[PDB]
């Protein structure tokens, strides 16, 4: 499934364009701690040979406590510059 | 030279500038015998790279006025005490060649003071410029046009009467204007036949005229790199025929678009939505009511004036993915009025940041782009953020909604902006929003019917190749209570299944030639050229109803919570 | 030249300026034999484009005083160290031509320092200007008038005694003044007969004199574009007769109004409300009580002084929504012909959310300047609702905005003219301190309109709309057992909407017939629905609804009897 969602649009963009389907650009891994979600994201990034950016929970908590969310804009701009990239938001539920 | 043809984008403010400047310039002698004050200054503002200087130069050339360009930093870079001489000499020279147009590019550098006004010499420059601008003795016909990123960046005294009394927001070009900009920027490169500039234009959302030119140049450079370099036959001047032999292919443009990085994607878009009533399959009562409320006052303003009735300028859509945003876009498209959409994330950002003055800026932008349909999508987001069952200790009032109410109360003057609100939680919406003069006309958008579902499926599958074998009416009828979002998900899943099957099949077939090289090459074409019945059956296997019947029950409750009494249904006059 | 005729708006501060300046200027020799200090400086402030410079020039011309104009940036644009020479020479030249008027346009540039006072040379300019202004040796009769957007923008020392001791807020022109401004700005364009300038004036809310001139010019340019361009017959000078043949039509003015963008719609409006007691059909006890409280102290101040009674300067309207409290306040203001200032709930909520209650001080000062005025605080309970109402915050009813309002009211009453009127739909949650003596103590209850009141409300709502005599209005009013004013307005609006839709649909179909079957002889039968009929009103009433439930009326009745005059004194008799 990860191979599909990430690799297929780039390896075969023509076939995605033929059917007029825009591939999803977001995937949310859910599961118990320590099962390899971060490793899975790294592996999927490696297979596509695309840059990998990891935003762990401490960074999000720092942005939330400091009331400085403009860093999200900077992070997204950095991810945009390093394309192809896999922007991974590890442990996104930390703020909740 | 440069003219209206060079000015691309068809953004329809060039026409306004023309109407502004012909008679003052095209017929200057007329104003000599008629007592009227022409436009002494015009403030063109918008994102950088939108061609404001190009527009001014084209107007000057097409009207014959002597164009004078006063670069912001050109004068600012000069030594203090003699830059003032440069500005004064520029105005005198422009005065000599009456009629003349004085263009001040990057005006936010000569007079950037927003009442902060740091420094000493820059205050002198701003004050002297003010004296010159207000010093126009209405003699001759010098028109001073200035360029600025935003109206509030320049000194407010420059915005006052007689200095710059009228402003035009050039704004980002739209798909139609992006296409015309591409055409103007692609006219001497001998564009290939396969490339059409239409697909690129649609995918070019977020670019400006400068961005479009840069993308075209990058595509040309990719074409030059791909070919004519392998041969490496180069001289002092490349042969014209050799260079003409190359044609910019669609692949080069696609790569350039991938390498675009548009310079202001975030900037708000003021564009006539391309959505049409065809996309929505039904809502005939809702469609007619929307047509009434919006279109009737403008199509037949005289009849509204005859009965002394002021049409409501606010409508609040409530409902469960049912197409409220699409309905608003369709209604805007029918009236051919600009559409501005304020999604929930923007409101939440204004609320978290405690910056509600952005509401004032948003309303001003909507006012400038008239006729417009200011849509506040998912307006209940702030109430949800504060709770909804218990929430905060205070009432429903919040900073952002209060500012919106203040702007609406101070609105209606413009006679063109129309506020449309969409909310999935009508119970938690602030009651003040529904008071008269606000979004009082509540419209309920129900789950799409069978016919509506068929139309939604057709709209979602219009682009995708769908085999005639797969019956769409049966699928729509089968989906008893699927929402528009659910139908879209089903169509997307079917397309995904078809794409995966096609990719896997052609990949295997390629192994088959590599493993067993056939003596004669005869491709059988695509094993799956269009979406079939089995793909749709597998996709529907995963079909799901996002909207439960309990939330539909709550919406039905609110709807009957706007109950027209139960005793007047038989009201008859005494006769 | 320019005179009182050119000065439009009839805003009634030009009269005050005249009364200020005639004797100092019109009779300068009189002050030589009488020991009195005239007005050394007058500070005209208001929104830009209101004609302050025009007013000063007109006063100078009509009084014969030598007018001198000291442009703000003209001196500011000059080189440092020699601008001071320009200011000093300007005062000396004005001194020579006594009597003279020195006008300082855009005074907020020469002396903008609000005690922040950035820079060095500008401090010199402000101090030297202060020395000159205070240096007037009371000889000659030079009067220094200055223009500024707001009083607080200029240096406070300029506002002190002897520099600028009296201020006039020209303010935005009103409908009557907007109409007069349009007349003055439309006098040489040969305005068409169809255009009346009255409808445009009413729809011109939010414009200033400059805005009105710009709108008129835009309409003229639209007329010039629509015609005389198609012919394209142009020469060095357009023929006067050819240009006169065109008449500015109502359509051109309508388009210009659509393309106006008034330069200060948000600015607060100080205007005599046009609403009259006719709009409200009843409230005779309430009407008489309001007449007493407001009108009696001014119409007969002597009798109030005789009994040594100070009339209450605060009234709090309480009642269900949509019953006409705002309209009642406007009517009472209109009867006394006093300016009306309305502070709706959104403004209070903005001040509360932004933690900026100093705006209350500014609002009260503005009300004080525009005397006689009726300062109305519409929906004053908004802050209490925002904080809760059933449980609310942990603290009491006191809040920042209400506390500032109380402080201003306590510091008020000095003016003897501002009258505070408060309207609230939730009297239970209103702060009790608001009702203490010296505050809005006179509580007035506005009940749901009666049958006669309902008839009057329906007539007022339907006065503009063409209503057929067949539709009986008394029957409709009586039929509506408990409809509020808002409910009646909604019914009338729905009936008008139904009539408009039917007329549009019918004439549209009738046009298809002409197009589908071109008739040999054109004979329009006029409008198929020329006025609102019985069927339209029946369909509209089909959707009639009672916004105000009987339970909230029960709560209001409870509070009303919660202001119960005891139960043992009703028979009080003196011993005789
Ligand atoms: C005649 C009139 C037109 C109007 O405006 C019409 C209008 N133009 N562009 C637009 S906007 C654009 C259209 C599509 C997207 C938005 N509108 C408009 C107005 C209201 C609601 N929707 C549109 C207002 C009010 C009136 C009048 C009604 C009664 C009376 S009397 C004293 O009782 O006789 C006087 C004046
Ligand atoms: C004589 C007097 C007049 C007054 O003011 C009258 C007034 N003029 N403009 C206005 S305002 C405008 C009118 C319509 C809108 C608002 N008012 C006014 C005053 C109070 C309430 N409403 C209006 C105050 C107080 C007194 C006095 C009473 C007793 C005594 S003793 C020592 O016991 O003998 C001394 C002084
Ligand atoms: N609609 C357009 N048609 C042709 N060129 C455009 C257009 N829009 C932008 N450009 C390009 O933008 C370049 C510079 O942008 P400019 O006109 O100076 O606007 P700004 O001053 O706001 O940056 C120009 O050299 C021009 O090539
Ligand atoms: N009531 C009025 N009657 C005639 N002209 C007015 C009026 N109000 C404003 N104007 C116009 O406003 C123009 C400039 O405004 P101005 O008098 O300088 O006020 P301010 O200095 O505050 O901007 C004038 O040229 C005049 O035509």
């Amino acid at each position: 499934e990860l191979q599909e969602l990430v690799q297929y649009p780039v390896e075969h963009p023509d076939k995605f364009l033929k059917f007029g389907m825009t591939p999803s650009k977001g995937v949310l891994f859910y599961g118990p701690p320590g099962c390899g979600k971060t490793l899975l994201a790294k592996a999927i990034a490696n297979e596509c040979q695309a840059n990998f950016i990891s935003i762990k929970g401490p960074e999000l908590l720092t942005m939330w406590f400091g009331e400085s969310e403009a860093n999200v804009r900077e992070i997204f701009d950095k991810a945009r510059q390093a394309a192809p990239c896999v922007l991974f938001f590890d442990e996104l539920d930390s703020i909740a | 030279e440069v003219g209206y043809d060079d000015i691309g984008g068809c953004r329809k403010q060039l026409a306004q500038i023309k109407e502004m400047v012909e008679l003052p310039l095209r017929h200057p002698a007329l104003f000599k015998a008629i007592g009227v004050k022409p436009p002494r200054g015009i403030l063109l503002y918008g994102p950088p790279g939108t061609g404001k200087t190009l527009i001014a130069r084209a107007v000057a050339n097409e009207t014959g006025a002597f164009f004078f360009l006063i670069n912001g930093p050109e004068i600012m870079s000069k030594l203090a005490g003699e830059s003032e001489s440069n500005l004064r000499k520029a105005f005198e020279e422009a005065e000599k060649n009456a009629p003349a147009i004085i263009f001040i590019d990057e005006l936010d550098a000569i007079a950037p003071k927003r009442e902060k006004t740091h420094g000493e010499v820059e205050r002198r420059i701003v004050s002297q410029l003010l004296t010159l601008m207000d010093g126009l003795k209405q003699r001759a016909h010098v028109i001073v046009m200035a360029a600025t990123n935003r109206p509030n960046s320049i000194d407010p005294a420059l915005r006052r009467f007689g200095r710059f009394d009228r402003e035009v927001d050039i704004g980002i070009p739209d798909a139609t204007g992006r296409l015309e900009i591409l055409q103007i920027h692609t006219k001497n490169m001998k564009l290939a036949d396969d490339v059409d500039l239409e697909q690129v234009a649609n995918e070019t959302h977020g670019h400006v005229g400068a961005d479009l030119a840069a993308l075209c140049s990058e595509a040309a450079l990719q074409a030059i790199r791909k070919k004519m370099d392998l041969i490496d036959l180069e001289d002092e001047t490349i042969d014209a025929e050799v260079m003409n032999s190359l044609a910019v292919t669609m692949d080069d443009f696609r790569w350039a678009l991938s390498q675009s990085n548009p310079s202001a994607l975030r900037e708000t878009v003021v564009e006539v939505p391309q959505v049409t009533w065809e996309d929505i399959g039904g809502l005939e009562d809702v469609k007619r009511e929307l047509q009434e409320l919006v279109q009737y006052p403008v199509e037949h303003p005289d009849k509204f004036l005859k009965f002394g009735m002021t049409p409501s300028k606010g409508v609040l859509f409530y409902g469960p993915g049912c197409g409220k945003t699409l309905l608003a876009k369709a209604i805007a498209n029918e009236c051919q009025a600009n559409f501005i959409s304020i999604k929930g994330p923007e409101l939440l950002t204004m609320w978290f940041g405690e910056s509600e003055a952005n509401v004032r800026e948003i309303f001003d932008k909507a006012r400038q782009a008239a006729p417009c349909v200011l849509f506040f999508d998912e307006l209940d987001s702030i109430a949800k953020a504060r709770g909804g069952n218990i929430g905060d200790g205070g009432g429903a009032a919040d900073r952002v909604i209060n500012q919106i109410l203040t702007e609406m109360d101070g609105m209606s003057t413009k006679k063109n902006v129309f506020i449309i609100g969409a909310t999935n939680r009508p119970d938690i919406i602030d009651p003040a929003i529904l008071r008269p003069g606000r979004l009082d006309q509540l419209i309920y958008i129900p789950l799409p019917d069978e016919k509506s579902r068929v139309a939604i499926l057709k709209a979602n599958l219009r682009k995708s190749p769908v085999a005639k074998d797969v019956d769409l009416e049966f699928l729509a009828k089968m989906t008893n209570g699927f929402s528009g979002a659910d139908l879209t998900e089903i169509c997307q899943r079917a397309c995904k299944l078809a794409i995966r099957e096609s990719i896997e099949s052609e990949i295997r077939r390629e192994r088959e030639r590599q493993t067993n090289p056939s003596a004669m090459e005869v491709e059988e074409d695509d094993p799956v050229p269009e979406i079939r019945r089995d793909h749709f059956e597998e996709a529907m296997r995963f079909a799901r109803r996002s909207v439960s019947d309990n939330d539909i029950r709550k919406y039905e409750m609110f709807a009957q919570t706007l109950q027209q009494s139960r005793g007047f249904g038989s009201f008859r006059f005494p006769s």
